[PDB]
RNA sequence: GCGCCGGAGCCUCGGUUGGCCUCGGAUAGCCGGUCCCCCGCCGGGGUCCGGUGCGGAGAGCCCUUCGUCCCGGGAAACGGGGCGGCCGGAAAGGGGGCCGCCCUCUCGCCCGUCACGCACCGCACGUUCGUGGGGAACCUGGCGCUAAACCAUUCGUAGACGAC
RNA sequence: UGGUAAGCAGAACUGGCGCUGCGGGAUGAACCGAACGCCGGGUUAAGGCGCCCGAUGCCGACGCUCAUCAGACCCCAGAAAA
RNA sequence: GCGGUGCGCCGCGACCGGCUCCGGGACGGCUGGGAAGGCCCGGCGGGGAAGGUGGCCCGGGGGCCCCGGGUGUUACAGCCCA
């Protein structure tokens, strides 16, 4: 009862309205490849409106000023938690069942991450209209591990890839013991054909 | 006028009441786009009473009935003439529109002179709407669907229906 | 407005085998193979005819800005074409008034010396794009020739050896001196 | 109203907050990016500010108005008595930061690194590394300790090489020796760590670390001076002595 | 044996924004998210069930930790199938994102 | 790449709104996003309906874009748009997808019961598919 | 008197009421099969063939559970069940999949027989994850561990005092 | 009406605030809606309905617009000539 | 038994009435005594053009199959009027 969303091609407000409204509704989400989130305008906008971020810091003492996040995990936990009341109890409660990563690490890297298809930015943007990638964003304004995180989001796809491969070749066997048993599974497969389960 | 909906066209006549003077005046028709006849017979007066010595004390409406489409299957290319307020000065235009119905065609006028100019319904006023054969029709928006075998496919279909699910397990296909 | 179609449709010939992956184009011919990617352009490249002897390139429900997209992806394809067959070649011609402009050719053309510009003890050393390599070439006393297949990379590496060779903290119009793109043309004649 | 004469800032905010320093012995925060092309080396000492004294030499710059004459240099004699490596340490790369894989001590520590993990050496029964060395003298023990060299050649990418100072070859009072992760920058990280093996329980001399006429970067805690003023910390401009309520502090 | 009860989660109060009205609760019934299929679950029976430190009697059964707030689904709520339900006693605060049980039993069907 | 296009006479698939699940005929294209649709044989009066509602199907039949009710109906017929349908995939699981929505609970039983026993009868025989792997290397 | 593995019970904090064990990604494009051909140690590349309002569909899939007998028929025999080998796993390492027995039944699963179990007499927090987390001690069996920290004292690389 | 203007000074008419809560304008004496016994159900105003935050999670309609300073709701809280 | 009166606590149902918010059915009136449309066959007759069907030409795409120009009024499609 986790949702573990993908953060690939998702728009960085879009996904984190729907993260912030599941999450006060008792939910326990886990968004993940947060630097594959991308933000709508052309990157030099995006990049300003965060510079313009770094400027805003505590004058008499910048250690008390506004914690400025560099990491997208980050980036995105702060877009959600703006849209949460986090000075209350029930939005500091919210906060702990969501929980962030960049790349996508070990529990999540094996399980199926869902797609939030409203918050998406092939079906919210104009194809025309520019984006700027949050891996990006997140790296040129004080980020760190981008490569590093790269290179164990590029160990885990082809990891999930000899999986994948390994899915197909047990499929072509599921449908090869179909055409072979089909005398014999034929009267189990004509109740669930009568109710519409396969035709 | 709210331009409210889609607009009906009436056949609004009235006539300057019975006088000493003139006890049998000529009567005055006209074709009124309302959301409904109450204000088709308050648009009656504002326009008469800019032509004529004519106010709704000194005179009376004798016919506020709607006129319905006589095509209503045919797609129809329609020429407005309008005459709204900018915010400096007023501009007669022509603008074409195609649409089945007549009074749609000039909802569809009041939503796009909204679109394009920001011009609120009461500073247009309709002075003219004539259906037109697809030759007299000079602006290329409505001239590019004057064709036979049109043909174009529907290119990047944007699915709507984004909440029914709302966490789907694949990414959305967008080519049909 | 949404102009319903516009398209037009590339003559490319005999010589060449043009094909698309996606909107993706793979153009070769006798002298190598050019990859463009058009993921940026958001349009219809059919490739159509016997031979595949036209690309046609269409754009539905396109604004003034996205019909400007058709000719782009036409004329990208043509010098696509232009540089598989005939090449590119950037002949330019050093300007001087009173030192010579000393220029040779370091890693076999990927790099280009250029010595004594305004009597500058300071040396420039412009590497070449990949695939573009300079030659100082015979005939012409002040003369480089780029050849390549791309025509984006034999005018940029032309250009970096241009601004190079830029006076600075002078009046340029009486120190007309530097290495200017003196002729545009083809590797090998048509 | 402004600054009416501009003046620079007394002090540096690059360092801004004015503490002890909580370690004693100064943390390398950062050694040298590596390139696998080089030899496997040490890129870190760890000596004692022995004293300071002059230097003669024949300085041997050209252009200068001291070319081919004899200068005196200060100079700071640092006394580096060869370091035993006694463990290995490899640090895998994650998204969070660097995290430390794995630790594998030596089956000898010398008796002066143990000092090192006790407040009080004097009341304790002195048992620290007294199970972990059994790991080296039991059939069973060295193939877990070999499936770690198997798996920090695999999995990490920085091998750092714990060398203690022997303080036995001092004058100090002190026997506590100092631990250290010297980082072994070199070629391949299985090469890295079957180099480090091979100097395990063994002596660095600096020889190996270090060469002559080298640049290199000191790190160390500065001479304490405990509670001073504004005028002695941050240097600012006294006060002009008709003060009343104190001429040696900000204004 | 099996689940009789449908997934309900106590979504705070019926309220404005600047003032709340304790005595109805809005119920977001896991699966509805339309006013179309919220018709069913009208005036149907919801329980917001807990348990204390205090034992308490079971009404057929032996005396169990876990209590009840029993209530009711009184209508729809908004556009997109939230329901407003109200308890005999009004939910506490406690509850909000919590699990209620929107029961079958007062069946039409 | 485009395969199905808004053409003079295509049966179009209407998605949702009044005369959701029924082909229309597209007679005229009125705008830019709508068009004159007319089903006869499907019961959808010659009316405006925009592109967003229907999905246009792999059938074009040939009538004039001006063409009368009756017109479009003799070439609805004469292709007979209504059986080359019901033997299509996609109408075939519109059909299978209005069947599982309509499975009553003593149906949803003898499914379940069904279902069960033909998974059992396949993981038998891919585990024998799986030892007829690992057997031929040995 | 504490760390590992092997019943009876008292407190306490409560939330839950079956699982999904994973391609990468495209979007003016996709998904899944194939050898006459090709570079790669059986991977990619095509070519051809199917699917594409995703049906090798998350609009989905998997598990579906009153209990048991008696006797049948399909179904399984390459099966189920648990004791010692072999055979997996770093970004925050996990409960898997197999080839070998010492092994216990021919039962488990789908249709029909044949009878039965508080049928608690219309009624609510039922049914689970759950020998859940935490807190004390009690019966206990093997297998095991015998430490430091702080003060004090001292130093002066330190220091208002603690700290170091 | 005076004054370049002013959250300026001075009048006419009506309504407010003062004396007055409440819903909305994030927040404001006066704006907008509506004036108040204590309550249950219903329904509205003015405002709203991505999330904070009740409500568009309509398969809403047709257009306009790309900003390296976007724009975003009376009073009202930052602009002109060009 | 009836009538009054209550339950120790926790509950459930039934019908009746009040006020409510929705859903389903069915009937009728009016208009330009609706407008268009379906169905008989575009009944017989005459006409007009076009977003121009076949015919023919043009230009070239396919092993004879089909697109893109032109001509001009029904042919091997339809459309609006008298």
């Amino acid at each position: 009862q986790v949702l573990v969303l993908d953060g690939r091609g998702h728009l960085l407000g879009r996904l984190a309205a729907i993260v912030a409204k599941q999450v006060l509704l008792g939910r326990k989400v886990v968004v993940v490849r947060c630097e594959g989130i991308n933000i709508s305008g052309n990157f030099y906008r995006n990049k300003l409106k965060y510079l313009a971020f770094l400027r805003k810091r505590m004058n008499t003492n910048p250690s008390r000023g506004p914690y400025h996040f560099r990491a997208p995990s980050r980036i995105f936990w702060r877009t959600v938690r703006g849209m949460l009341p986090h000075k209350t109890k029930r939005g500091q409660a919210a906060l702990d069942r969501l929980k962030v990563f960049d790349g996508i690490p070990p529990p999540y890297d094996k399980k199926k991450r869902m797609v939030v298809p409203a918050a998406l930015k092939v079906v919210r943007l104009k194809p025309t209209r520019k984006f700027a990638y949050l891996g990006r964003l997140a790296h040129e304004v004080g980020w760190k591990y981008q490569a590093v995180t790269a290179t164990l989001e590029e160990k885990r796809k082809e990891k999930a890839k000899i999986h994948y491969r390994k899915k197909k070749q047990i499929m072509r066997l599921r449908k090869q013991a179909e055409k072979n048993v089909e005398k014999k599974i034929s009267k189990f497969t004509e109740v669930l054909k009568t109710h519409g389960l396969l035709v | 006028t709210k331009a409210s909906g889609t607009l009906r066209e009436y056949k609004v006549v009235g006539r300057c009441l019975p006088t000493s003077k003139s006890p049998a005046p000529p009567l005055y028709r006209m074709r009124i786009f309302a959301p409904n006849h109450v204000v088709a017979k308050s648009r009656f007066w504002y326009f008469v009473l800019e032509l004529k010595k004519m106010k709704k004390s000194s005179g009376e409406i004798v016919y506020c009935g709607q006129v319905f489409e006589k095509s209503p299957l045919r797609v129809k290319n329609f020429g407005i003439w309008l005459r709204y307020d900018s915010r400096s000065g007023t501009h007669n235009m022509y603008h074409e529109y195609r649409d089945l119905i007549m009074a749609s065609a000039v909802t569809q006028c009041y939503r796009d002179m909204g679109a394009r100019h920001r011009a609120r319904a009461h500073s247009i006023q309709v002075m003219k709407v004539e259906e037109m054969a697809a030759a007299r029709c000079p602006r290329p928006a409505v001239k590019q669907f004057h064709d036979s075998r049109i043909r174009f496919p529907l290119p990047h279909r944007v699915l709507r229906r984004q909440h029914k699910p709302r966490f789907t397990a694949k990414r959305p296909n967008t080519f049909f | 407005m949404k102009t319903i179609l516009s398209n037009q449709t590339v003559d490319i010939p005999e010589n060449v085998d043009i094909s698309l992956k996606g909107r993706t184009v793979i153009v070769k011919g006798p002298r190598g193979t050019l990859r463009r990617d058009f993921n940026h352009i958001n349009v219809e490249l059919s490739l159509l005819g016997k031979k595949k002897k036209r690309l046609r390139v269409d754009k539905w429900w396109g604004n003034r800005k996205e019909l400007a997209t058709v000719r782009t992806i036409c004329s990208h394809v043509q010098n696509m074409i232009k540089g598989v067959t005939l090449g590119f070649r950037y002949k330019m011609r050093s300007v001087y008034a009173h030192f010579p402009i000393n220029v040779v050719i370091q890693e076999n053309g990927s790099l280009v010396e250029i010595r004594n510009f305004l009597g500058e003890k300071y040396i420039r050393r412009v590497r070449m794009r990949p695939g573009v390599a300079c030659s100082v070439s015979q005939a012409q006393k002040d003369e480089l020739v780029l050849e390549g297949n791309d025509i984006e990379l034999v005018s940029n590496s032309a250009a970096l050896i241009q601004q190079a060779t830029t006076v600075k903290n002078k009046d340029i119009r009486k120190f007309l001196d530097g290495i200017y793109v003196s002729e545009k043309g083809t590797v090998q004649q048509a | 109203s402004h600054r009416k004469f501009s003046a620079p800032r007394h002090g540096s905010l690059g360092f801004l907050p004015r503490k002890r320093s909580s370690r004693h012995r100064g943390k390398v925060k950062s050694f040298p990016k590596d390139d696998p092309s080089k030899p496997v080396h040490l890129t870190a000492f760890l000596g004692y500010k022995a004293g300071m004294t002059h230097i003669v030499r024949e300085v041997d710059r050209p252009g200068s108005k001291v070319n081919k004459k004899e200068v005196v240099e200060a100079v700071t004699i640092v006394e580096t008595p060869p370091m035993v490596v006694v463990g290995i340490v490899g640090y895998v790369e994650t998204p969070r930061g660097l995290r430390t894989f794995k630790t594998v001590f030596a089956e000898h520590i010398s008796d002066e690194c143990k000092r090192r993990f006790y407040k009080n050496w004097h009341k304790s029964k002195k048992k620290a590394f007294t199970k972990y060395c059994k790991k080296w003298q039991d059939d069973a023990g060295k193939r877990q300790l070999d499936k770690d060299f198997s798996s920090m050649k695999k999995y990490c990418q920085v091998i750092r090489v714990l060398a203690h100072t022997q303080m036995r070859l001092l004058p100090l009072r002190q026997k506590k020796a100092h631990l250290m992760e010297i980082q072994v920058n070199g070629g391949t990280v299985a090469e890295k760590l079957d180099w480090a093996r091979e100097r395990l329980e063994q002596q660095v001399p600096v020889s190996q670390v270090f060469g002559q006429d080298e640049m290199i970067d000191v790190i160390g805690v500065t001479k304490g001076k405990g509670y001073k003023g504004v005028t002695s910390r941050w240097h600012t401009k006294k006060l002009p002595r008709k003060t009343h309520r104190g001429l040696r502090k900000v204004a | 044996s099996g689940r009789l009860w449908c997934k309900a989660i106590f979504a705070g109060y019926k309220r404005g924004l600047r003032n709340q009205r304790e005595h109805t609760a809005l119920l977001k019934i896991e699966g509805v998210y339309a006013r179309d299929e919220t018709e069913f679950y009208l005036g149907k029976r919801c329980a917001y069930v807990y348990k204390a430190k205090n034992n308490t009697v079971t009404p057929g059964g032996k005396p169990n930790k876990t209590r009840v707030i029993w209530g009711k689904v009184t209508r729809a709520h908004g556009n997109s199938g939230m329901v407003r339900a109200k308890f005999r006693s009004n939910l506490p605060a406690k509850a909000i994102g919590h699990r209620i049980r929107v029961m079958l039993y007062p069946s039409r069907i | 790449v485009f395969r199905r296009f808004v053409e003079v006479g295509r049966v179009a698939y209407v998605s949702f709104g009044p005369h959701a699940g029924k082909l229309v005929a597209i007679v005229d294209v009125i705008d830019q996003n709508r068009a004159l649709v007319d089903g006869p044989c499907t019961r959808v009066r010659r009316q405006a309906m925009p592109f967003k509602c229907m999905q246009l199907t792999d059938f074009i039949l040939k009538f004039p874009h001006s063409a009368r009710q009756k017109y479009v109906r003799k070439a609805w017929e004469k292709a007979d748009i209504n059986t080359k349908w019901a033997a299509t995939r996609w109408a075939k699981k519109i059909e299978a997808r209005e069947r599982k929505a309509k499975m009553t609970d003593f149906d949803r039983y003898k499914v379940m019961k069904a279902k069960k026993m033909r998974n059992r009868i396949i993981k038998n025989e891919v585990k024998k598919l799986q030892r007829a792997a690992l057997l031929k290397a040995s």
